[PDB]
Formats: C-alpha cells, sequence, structure tokens
C-alpha cells in the first residue's frame, strides 16, 4: 500500500499496527524474504540481515499495538519493498531513498544519488530565486557573488517528494565576477570570502574605483590583514565605507547613490605567495519617482548595452520602454506603476511606485 | 473452545521450608487418586498448539510463584508515562529482603473445572498443529514441572518412539523448532567447595557440567536425521553457537537453589553435520558460572539477588527437549544452521501442553 | 582525470560526533582537509587535517538536533599544477 521517501543518513520509520493492542508475536520480512528481526517478549533479538546493526524497533511503543521499523542512518541501498508480518494480513510498504552530494572558480556539479529503477525530476532554487530544473545530474556552469547563499533542491518522484538544503559559496577572487543592483537609498554590501588556505598568509591591498567622470580614475581604501584581523589604512572621505573587522571581508556603503556607481578593482597582494590577486566589482543604481506631473526612473552605472528598461504597472501593459539608460514618462496616468531594468529571461532590478493623483 | 481458568492439584507436602511445597499449599488441591481416561471413538479434532490459551495461563501462573519465591534485593523495572512523541519513561526501583531460600520444581497437575473437559491427543508423532485421530478425554493433565530454563529443556516428559521436531511453521526463520527427545540425556552440574576466592585484584563465581558424550551423540545423530528430512536437498545441516544477544540467550540458564547457572555451551553446538560425525573419535565440561544481576524473564526489567551459597550445589538434572532456531536467507548456499534459541517462556510451556485443549 | 573524493556518507553519529568516510580519488593524495560548518552561516566554518593515507575521520564537539554540512577537500601533492585541490559536500544532522 503505502509508499515512504527518505533523506540520506536521516532517520524513517514505517509503522505498522495490527487489532490487538498489547504483546503478540509479530516480525518484519524484507523483499528477499530475510528475517529483519525477531522478538522473545518484551526484549529484541537481532535480525540476520546486514542492516541490522543499523537499523532498530521501538520496543516501548508494544504497548499501543504499533510494530515500527526504525532504520537509523540511511543509505541509499535500503530502498526496497518491507512486509510488516502478523499472521492475519501482512502490509507492505515500498521505500525509496535518495541523496544529495556535490561534485568538483565560476562552476559547481551537483549529483543526486538515486535508487534502482527510480524516475525522479530534481528542482533547485537559488536564495536569489534563480529556479534550476534537472535530472539526476544537475550543472551550475555561470555563478556570480550574489548567487552564493543556501540553495534548495526539491527532488520529486511520481507524486511524492523531499527536501534538501545545500549551502554555495563562490569564491571572491577567482574568474567569478561580482555585480549589485541596488535602488537609490538602500544600503550596499560586498563579501569576498576567500579560500580556507590563504587566511593565514597574510597580506595588504585596495580598492580603485572609477565612476562615469573619468576624473576618478582611482579612489577608496587601503587596508591590511594579519592572522583574521582587518585594518584599514586609509579610507575615502565622500563613502563612509564600513569594513568588518573579522575574516570575512565584509564591506557595506551606507546607502546607494548615483554618483556611487561605475566599475571598480580590488587588488589583494600577499608577501606570503607573491601572487597578485584582481577582483572585478560593479554596483548598478536605479532611481524611480514621479515629481509633480513628469514620472521618472532611470538607472546608473556600467550596464550591458542589451539589457531593457520599462515602466508599466503589471495590470496594463508597458506605457514605455526602451533600450537606453534612462525612462521618462509625461502626464503619467493614476495606478501602481514599476519600473523594470530586465535581462530576457529575468528581471535585474524591479522598484514599486504609486502615483495618487 | 472455551476460555476459562484451571485449578492446579500438585502433590505437596505442606511442612518443609521449600518454597514450591509452600505455593502448592496454598494454591493447589491434592492429585486425584483414581484417574479416568475415556477413550473416544472414531473422532478428530483440529489440535492447535500455537493459539492455545491454556498455556498463557500457566505462564501468569508461574510468575505469580516468582514473587512469592525469589525476592529480588533491587528489582529495576521500567515504567512510562502517557505522553505523545521526549517521553517521561523513569524506573522505579523497589528494595526488598532477600533471604536464601530453598529451590526445586514440583510435578503440577491442570485440572479442568466444574462443567468443561480436557481433551487429549494419543498420536505418537502429532505434527503439532495437525488434527490427530486418538483422540481421548481426560480430567487433569499428566505431571508438569515448572522448570524455567533456556536453550534445553531440562527435566519432564520425553516422546514416546521417536524424536520429534514441532513448529508453528517452517521456513520462514522466525518461530522457533521445539525438538522433542525419545530418550533422557543426563546432566550434572557442581562446585563443591574448593574455590573460596572471592575475587582476584582490587573462583566461587564458577562452576561446570559434564554431558555423556557417548550417549549424547546418538539422540543428535537421530535430530540430523529428522532435519535432513525437511531439507535433503544439497543443503547440509550446520550446528553453531548463539548470534549474541542478551546473556540469559547466549548462554544455556536454569537455576539451583538460588543459583542462577549461566553455562556456555559452544562446546555443544560447535559441530558442523552430514551423515557422518565431526565431534571426536566423555565429559565435556560445560563450564557455567554464577550470575547476580540478571534480566527478568517475567517482563523487561533487570534485577539483582544476593550472593551465592558457600559450596555443595548440586544440579542432578535431565534434558528431554532442545530449542533451535533457523538462520535462512538468500544467501544460504546450501546449508542448514540451527543456532540455539529459547527465551520466550511460553515456548518453554507449549513444549508440554500441546497434547491438551479444553472444550465445554 | 579528476581528483575529486567521491563517496562521501555519514558511517555513524551521535548528538555530538560525527564519524564520515569517504573514498579516494585517482592520484595521490598529500592530505584530507575537513571543513564543516552548520547551515546557512559559513563563516562559523572549522577546518582540520589529516594525512593522506586515513580513508575516514571523527568529528567532535556537536550540538544536538543540528543541520551541518560537511565538505573535504583533497590536496595532491605530486602534481604542482597538472592537477588541482578538490572537494565534496553533503550535509548532515545531529540527534
Amino acid at each position: 500500500k503505502k509508499v515512504v521517501l527518505g533523506k540520506k543518513g536521516d532517520t524513517v520509520e514505517l509503522t505498522c499496527t495490527a487489532s490487538q493492542k498489547k504483546s503478540i508475536q509479530f516480525h518484519w520480512k524484507n523483499s528477499n524474504q530475510i528475517k529483519i528481526l525477531g522478538n522473545q517478549g518484551s526484549f529484541l533479538t537481532k535480525g540476520p540481515s546486514k542492516l541490522n546493526d543499523r537499523a532498530d524497533s521501538r520496543r516501548s511503543l508494544w504497548d499501543q499495538g504499533n510494530f515500527p521499523l526504525i532504520i537509523k542512518n540511511l543509505k541509499i541501498e535500503d530502498s526496497d519493498t518491507y512486509i510488516c508480518e502478523v499472521e492475519d494480513q501482512k502490509e507492505e510498504v515500498q521505500l525509496l531513498v535518495f541523496g544529495l552530494t556535490a561534485n568538483s572558480g565560476q562552476s559547481l556539479t551537483l549529483t543526486l544519488e538515486s535508487p534502482p529503477g527510480s524516475s525522479p525530476s530534481v528542482q533547485c532554487r537559488s536564495p536569489r530565486g534563480k529556479n534550476i530544473q534537472g535530472g539526476k545530474t544537475l550543472s551550475v556552469s555561470q555563478l556570480e557573488l550574489q548567487d552564493s547563499g543556501t540553495w534548495t533542491c526539491t527532488v520529486l518522484q511520481n507524486q511524492k517528494k523531499v527536501e534538501f538544503k545545500i549551502d554555495i559559496v563562490v569564491l571572491a577572487f577567482q574568474k567569478a565576477s561580482s555585480i549589485v543592483y541596488k535602488k537609490e537609498g538602500e544600503q550596499v554590501e560586498f563579501s569576498f570570502p576567500l579560500a580556507f588556505t590563504v587566511e593565514k598568509l597574510t597580506g595588504s591591498g585596495e580598492l580603485w574605483w572609477q565612476a562615469e567622470r573619468a576624473s576618478s580614475s582611482k579612489s577608496w581604501i587601503t587596508f591590511d590583514l594579519k592572522n583574521k584581523e582587518v585594518s584599514v589604512k586609509r579610507v575615502t572621505q565622500d563613502p563612509k565605507l564600513q569594513m568588518g573587522k573579522k575574516l570575512p571581508l565584509h564591506l557595506t556603503l551606507p546607502q546607494a547613490l548615483p554618483q556611487y556607481a561605475g566599475s571598480g578593482n580590488l587588488t589583494l597582494a600577499l608577501e606570503a605567495k607573491t601572487g597578485k590577486l584582481h577582483q572585478e566589482v560593479n554596483l548598478v543604481v536605479m532611481r524611480a519617482t514621479q515629481l509633480q506631473k513628469n514620472l521618472t526612473c532611470e538607472v546608473w552605472g556600467p550596464t550591458s548595452p542589451k539589457l531593457m528598461l520599462s515602466l508599466k504597472l503589471e495590470n496594463k501593459e508597458a506605457k514605455v520602454s526602451k533600450r537606453e539608460k534612462a525612462v521618462w514618462v509625461l502626464n503619467p496616468e493614476a495606478g501602481m506603476w514599476q519600473c523594470l531594468l530586465s535581462d530576457s529571461g529575468q528581471v535585474l532590478l524591479e522598484s514599486n511606485i504609486k502615483v495618487l493623483p | 473452545d472455551a476460555e476459562t481458568t484451571l485449578f492446579c492439584a500438585s502433590d505437596a507436602k505442606a511442612y518443609e521450608t521449600e518454597k514450591h511445597n509452600v505455593w502448592a499449599t496454598h494454591a493447589c488441591v491434592p492429585t486425584d487418586p483414581n484417574p479416568q481416561e475415556i477413550h473416544l471413538e472414531n473422532v478428530t479434532e483440529e489440535f492447535n498448539m500455537w493459539k492455545n490459551n491454556m498455556v498463557e495461563q500457566m505462564h501468569t501462573d508461574i510468575i505469580s510463584l516468582w514473587d512469592q519465591s525469589l525476592k529480588p534485593c533491587v528489582k529495576l523495572t521500567p515504567l512510562c508515562v502517557t505522553l505523545n512523541c521526549l517521553i517521561n519513561c523513569n524506573t522505579s526501583a523497589i528494595t526488598q529482603a532477600c533471604p536464601k531460600v530453598s529451590f526445586e520444581p514440583i510435578p503440577i497437575h491442570y485440572c479442568a473445572p466444574a462443567g468443561f473437559a480436557i481433551l487429549k491427543c494419543k498420536d505418537k508423532k502429532f505434527n503439532g498443529t495437525g488434527p490427530c485421530p486418538s483422540v481421548s478425554t481426560v480430567q487433569c493433565t499428566h505431571g508438569i514441572k515448572p522448570v524455567v530454563s533456556t536453550q534445553l529443556l531440562l527435566n519432564g516428559s520425553l516422546a514416546e518412539e521417536e524424536v520429534m521436531i514441532r513448529s508453528e511453521n517452517i521456513t520462514n526463520n522466525a518461530k522457533n523448532i521445539l525438538v522433542q527427545f525419545n530418550t533422557p540425556v543426563q546432566i550434572n552440574c557442581t562446585r563443591p567447595n574448593n574455590n573460596t576466592r572471592k575475587s582476584i585484584r582490587i573462583d566461587i563465581r564458577q562452576a561446570h557440567c559434564n554431558v555423556s558424550k557417548a550417549t549424547w551423540n546418538e539422540t543428535l545423530g537421530k535430530v540430523v536425521k529428522q532435519l535432513r528430512k525437511h531439507f535433503g536437498n544439497n543443503t547440509i545441516i550446520r550446528f553453531a553457537n548463539s548470534s549474541g544477544g542478551d546473556l540469559e540467550v547466549t548462554t544455556h540458564s536454569f537455576n539451583c537453589g538460588g543459583e542462577f547457572f549461566y553455562c556456555n555451551t559452544s562446546g555443544l553446538f560447535n559441530s558442523t553435520w552430514i551423515s557422518n560425525t565431526s565431534v571426536q573419535g566423555d565429559s565435556i565440561t560445560l563450564p557455567c558460572r554464577i550470575k547476580q544481576i540478571i534480566n527478568m524473564w517475567q517482563r523487561i526489567g533487570q534485577a539483582m539477588y544476593a550472593p551465592p551459597i558457600q559450596g555443595v550445589i548440586r544440579c542432578v538434572s535431565n534434558i528431554t527437549g532442545l530449542i533451535l532456531t533457523r538462520d535462512g536467507g538468500s544467501t544460504n548456499s546450501t546449508t542448514e544452521t540451527f543456532r540455539p534459541g529459547g527465551g520466550d517462556m511460553r515456548d518453554n510451556w507449549r513444549s508440554e501442553l500441546y497434547k491438551y485443549k479444553v472444550v465445554k | 582525470v579528476s581528483d575529486v573524493p567521491r563517496d562521501l556518507e555519514v558511517v555513524a553519529a551521535t548528538p555530538t560526533s560525527l564519524l564520515i568516510s569517504w573514498d579516494a580519488p585517482a592520484v595521490t593524495v598529500h592530505s584530507y582537509h575537513i571543513q564543516y560548518w552548520p547551515l546557512g552561516s559559513y563563516q562559523r566554518y572549522q577546518v582540520f587535517s589529516v594525512p593522506g593515507s586515513k580513508s575516514t575521520a571523527t568529528i567532535s564537539g556537536l550540538k544536538p538536533g543540528v543541520e551541518y554540512q560537511i565538505r573535504v577537500y583533497a590536496e595532491t601533492g605530486g602534481a604542482d599544477s597538472d592537477q588541482s585541490m578538490g572537494w565534496i559536500q553533503i550535509g548532515y544532522r545531529t540527534e
């Protein structure tokens, strides 16, 4: 009858019950007709299977009449059909066990461990919401620093599902790119997690930033790291940057503004191994608001030309859309409008405005 | 089929300090001096034996004897609280006086009450849960001793003409196989004095038993002759020791005056078998050991008794039965493993109350 | 040919201890690094090292009923640039 799923390494339980809620003779058998365990009164006698050591049952639950089967430290090789044996009728429970592991920069591979004959589908969404669908093996080719939180993989068989969580960290000074999209006034955060080996090397670094204007070829702070202690050498007057003292490199902008925009370079050198470390960083800033009649949404920073800006209420259609960096509506309609800076597939920056007149 | 109570009837003494004589005097009647066995005609009755409710009564009439005989010093027993699931399950200990009392079984007879009758098969094989034809009615069963033991059924009745095996269902390796012998295999267990050495570093806990090898091989030679009749197909009878568990199951366990002998039975089941022997070629030294912290057979929970007697502990027993399990499976490559089992005392009395049934 | 540990699994656990086993890659392993941290907070990771010849590892000092993530790296000495540092990662939870 019943079907039970399980997470690799978890503990699950196949509950069997009969009519008489007391101590009476019962046992468990697998597909191969091997005794799983036996009982002499209250005490438990061990079954001949190789899972005898790992698998177990609750002696305490004999009062209610329930005859549970417990499998601590579930392995892939446990998926099977099990039979509860009271002489009047046998209840069978079919069991499939899955497991999730991550093999192998800018790309990672995920391998899903599956039992035989299974026909499963595997969704996995990022912390930022990126929805990735796949089969037995999933490959994440292109990663950016923003997509470095906790990823959630939901595995589905025919109708029944099991949920797995796995953390993903993207190394800063590898080829992976860093980009941050903020509307004006939101504080900006940059994190540059380094590989565990380089934490004890010690070194010094700085960040240079360039805005829209060619005047600011270089700027921004300079800092020294020894042991797991981050100490700044010099800080720019215009941004009130806050860098975290603790070892994970944490850098904060109090709030995002258009002048604080443009590509930047972060360079870390270290006397230990003497290898020049570079890092690319971008910040894109949106301002969307209506002054008097006019309604305006514009974006500042280094944006690919391909992407598109639109002003639209999701109820109606886009009142104006152009491939330019600035979009403006004249004598605009009443409603809950939106400004969307967007790629082909997905939206990069969404702002929700509401006009009153 | 009735579900009544049966009054016991044993030949007591009412004068000695023997425990069973004290219990039998307060709740048992004297034995019937003139029994009558009316032989029925051409009748057939489906004598099921594993669903017999009469054995469920004897087991509850013996537990009431052990609570009047061997009072434990510390009776640690579990006790849970009705809380769904951290279930509150705290132990509840009881401290009682522990006087070393005498201990010896006495044959009792379960008799039918007023208005009911007890049937009895008389076939020399009987097969267990199969219908026989020589059904005769009686009013009281034969001599039944309340001996509590594991892996080897002690003192009791022997088979009629041939060693028969009984099991609720074969080939399912869960039900124990009761083997009844047709010849009394003796056993003597002693420790005279000579070992007053209490500890070793900061022996009285040692005893031994002997089995007549020249006599025991005959009875074992007939058991394999019957087991191969059930599996005569490239498979092989291979005995072995226990597969582990509690110390009252891994080894033999019987009692003699509060001495809870835990006899290691590995030099008795180690031999592999075929139509020929693999033992040797008189006095098989069955190493035993008196214990003090036991696991009760009358429910879950440990116990702790008083230290053993100074000396001269003798057990001139018999061996009438044998409890054997079976190890089957898909890895069974033409073999037959019969490890010693037992522990369920209901199975100890089903080997004795198989001939009867209470009918109205 | 990849040089990444495979077949990582939890052999046995206690509310305070994990005992894990993996399988060695193809190339010579100079040492295996065990990096484990609770779910979400990468920053609170703890890492230790065992020599390239041992196949299992004990992990002590764990909290009951807690999700943890376990990553095992392998570093191969014999190849300076022919091969790199790989890792396999799974998750588990103490009772």
